[PDB]
């Protein structure tokens, strides 16, 4: 049926000088935009990526996302394929442009291929890279949704129930290289790499009507709370913690039915404070460790400069500067060890380098009611009344659930530009009113 | 409008103190008495783009999360041929890269060949060692700039050879 991929964004992304004022309203309408398949499947895509003193005039969204969705004989929606891409490196537009299009073109490929997930991955295998979580599930006659899910990389998948109780994740991966450094996987190393298990997780699950899959790149689960799940020697096993991912549905519980778009805005949302509170932050530690002019003190390691905050009353910069340095407070990837003694200016020439933030995509799925997609297509194509009417005999146990049927498909909301920037989404309803008052009395006629 | 033809990721490593700042301030800026450098050469008509990086320890300090799963295209290991000790540990150097590293290409230096009477580590038995792993073997000295560009040359040659 539908089939739709992100589009190359491309934003003017000021520095954090200049952002430094910037409330989270104005910073999410410059940097973001919406991609709206349905009431049931969204996407949000944009960039966080910012230098602390230069703007950056074109900064290119290495990220991808994209859906297919797919029916049965009678036109009947009853799965989809969803993949999300992460473009290595970049942040030169020449150099932007061909990892962008690796990572487009590894999202099409998955969505464009009529095969198992396991054989999909091989055909879409066989030096630029990009990372992929994807998935691709379908009603089985006399099973019911069955889930195939793919993760290469440090995306990350979480599955959750209609009540926004998690139920499965699908964890971000990171090897170990040797050296010091850490890799996430990517979809060409899966082809050119002796153990292909190490790079790729598999999971393969039944899944039920009004389940939630959320699909997500580093720039946005990076930014919540996360969570170390488990390390070997040459792997790590990353997610959000639970316990916190739980706390950002609070805002839902009242909600009949949310549209994929108000659980993805929800979550873009905390990601992007959390990150606006981390870029002051940095640039706030910085002013304050160069007011001190350590060099001119003899203060030449990080102990020292923790030591001098601490004796002076400034306690909470130096705590400031343990958790960036040893708790990684910046979600960079990067962790000093707390057992030895480290340059300051190491540490400096670290600091004032970073850049903040990146590219962001999140993906946000509703797994469809079987009832409700029967009424879909028996709106939407009454040339084939002759087929679907006798269908409902077997997907209707009561008029009460059909009158909750009907209740979901009026609170369904579509964006009919498909695409916008994120402050000029506009929704409109998916149906109108006497449209579903007449099927509806209809039916029950019928029935 | 391009700048080079290949761009190619350097990685040197060994003990610290045999010398692997000296090869690339020498390479790169010709001087001696500093882990990173640039420098562009030509070969076989195509100019290739050297960075070239000194990982002098780093991972003793932080451990980092690249974004690349790609790794550099070429390790030279470099130990002191006046230093048993950092003769010794190349081969823990070497299984770093095998353990986690997808067919790097390596260069074994033996570095400090100007101290004669000092030179304790057999060229004939490093030599032997490293044909028994396909990795060549060159001694340089990076304060008479002897085989300094023959070394990185030859590993810039050697990657050029693999593409
Ligand atoms: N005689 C001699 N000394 C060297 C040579 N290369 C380095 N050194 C000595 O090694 C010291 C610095 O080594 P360095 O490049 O910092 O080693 P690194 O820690 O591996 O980077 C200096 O004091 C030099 O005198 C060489 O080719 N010949
Ligand atoms: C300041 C800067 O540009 N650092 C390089 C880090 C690359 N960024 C800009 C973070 C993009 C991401 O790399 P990968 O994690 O997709
Ligand atoms: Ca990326
Ligand atoms: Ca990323
Ligand atoms: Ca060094
Ligand atoms: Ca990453």
């Amino acid at each position: 049926m539908d089939k739709i991929i992100t589009g190359k964004k491309i934003i003017f992304s000021q520095s954090v000088a200049k952002d430094q004022t910037k409330n989270l309203s104005s910073f999410l309408s410059e940097r973001f935009y919406s991609v709206n398949q349905s009431h049931n499947h969204s996407i949000i895509i944009g960039s966080s990526l910012s230098h602390q003193e230069n703007d950056i005039e074109h900064d290119t969204i290495l990220d991808t996302s994209g859906v297919l969705v797919t029916t049965d004989t009678n036109g009947i929606v009853n799965g989809a394929r969803v993949a999300i891409t992460d473009g290595l490196g970049g942040g030169d537009q020449e150099e932007d442009d061909e990892i962008y299009r690796v990572s487009h073109s590894s999202c099409e490929n998955f969505l464009n291929s009529d095969q198992n997930i396991d054989t999909t991955l091989s055909l879409i295998t066989q030096h630029t890279e990009a990372s992929m979580a994807a998935f691709i599930y379908q009603n089985h006659p006399g099973k019911g949704y069955i889930g195939e899910f793919a993760n290469i990389g440090d995306g990350l998948i979480i599955i959750l129930d209609k009540r926004f109780k998690i139920k499965h994740m699908v964890s971000a991966s990171h090897i170990y290289r040797g050296f010091g450094t850490w890799t996430p996987p990517s979809l060409q190393a899966l082809a050119t790499t002796a153990n292909k298990d190490a790079l790729l997780v598999r999971q393969t699950l039944k899944l039920a009507e009004g389940d939630i899959i959320i699909s997500m790149t580093d720039g946005v689960w990076g930014e919540l709370k996360t969570s170390l799940i488990a390390q070997t020697n040459d792997r790590r096993d990353i997610g959000v913690d639970k316990e916190y991912f739980k706390t950002l549905f609070d805002e839902l519980t009242d909600a009949p039915y949310p549209s994929s778009f108000d659980i993805a805005r929800i979550i873009t949302q905390r990601a992007m404070s959390r990150s606006l509170e981390r870029r002051k932050t940095l640039i706030k530690l910085i002013n304050e460790i160069e007011q001190q002019h350590f060099h001119e003190k003899s203060v030449k390691t990080i102990n020292e400069v923790l030591e001098y905050f601490i004796k002076t009353g400034h306690v909470e910069t130096a705590q400031t500067l343990k958790a960036i340095l040893f708790e990684d407070g910046l979600s960079d990837g990067i962790t000093y060890f707390e057992n030895i003694e480290i340059p300051l200016e190491m540490v400096m020439h670290d600091l004032k380098s970073r850049c903040v933030g990146d590219c962001s995509t999140i993906n946000v799925t509703r797994i469809p009611y079987h009832l409700d997609e029967l009424i879909r297509g028996f709106i939407n194509y009454p040339e084939k009344h002759q087929i679907l009417a006798p269908l409902f005999k077997a997907r209707v146990k009561s008029e009460a659930d059909l009158e909750e049927a009907f209740h979901r498909l009026s609170l369904e909301m579509v964006q009919p530009e498909i695409e916008s920037p994120i402050s000029e989404t506009h929704f409109e309803r998916a149906f109108k009113k006497e449209t579903l008052d007449k099927t509806q009395a209809v039916l029950t006629h019928y029935f | 409008m391009p700048e080079y033809d290949y761009l190619f990721k350097l990685l040197l490593i060994g003990d610290s103190g045999v010398g692997k700042s000296c090869l690339l301030l020498r390479f790169a800026d010709d001087t001696y008495t500093v882990d990173f450098k640039i420098r562009t050469i030509e070969l076989d008509g195509k100019t290739i783009k050297l960075q070239i990086w000194d990982t002098a320890g780093q991972e003793r300090f932080r451990t980092i999360t690249s974004t690349y799963y790609r790794g550099a295209h070429g390790i030279i290991v470099v130990y002191d041929v006046t230093d048993q000790e950092s003769y010794a540990n190349v081969k823990q150097w070497l299984q770093e890269i095998d353990r986690y590293a997808e067919n790097v290409n390596k260069l074994l230096v033996g570095n400090k060949s100007d101290l004669t009477t000092k030179k304790v580590v057999d060229n004939t038995t490093a030599k032997e060692f490293a044909d028994s792993l396909g990795i060549p073997f060159l001694e340089t000295s990076a304060k008479n700039a002897t085989n300094v560009e023959q070394a990185f040359m030859t590993m810039a040659a050697e990657i050029k050879k693999r593409m």
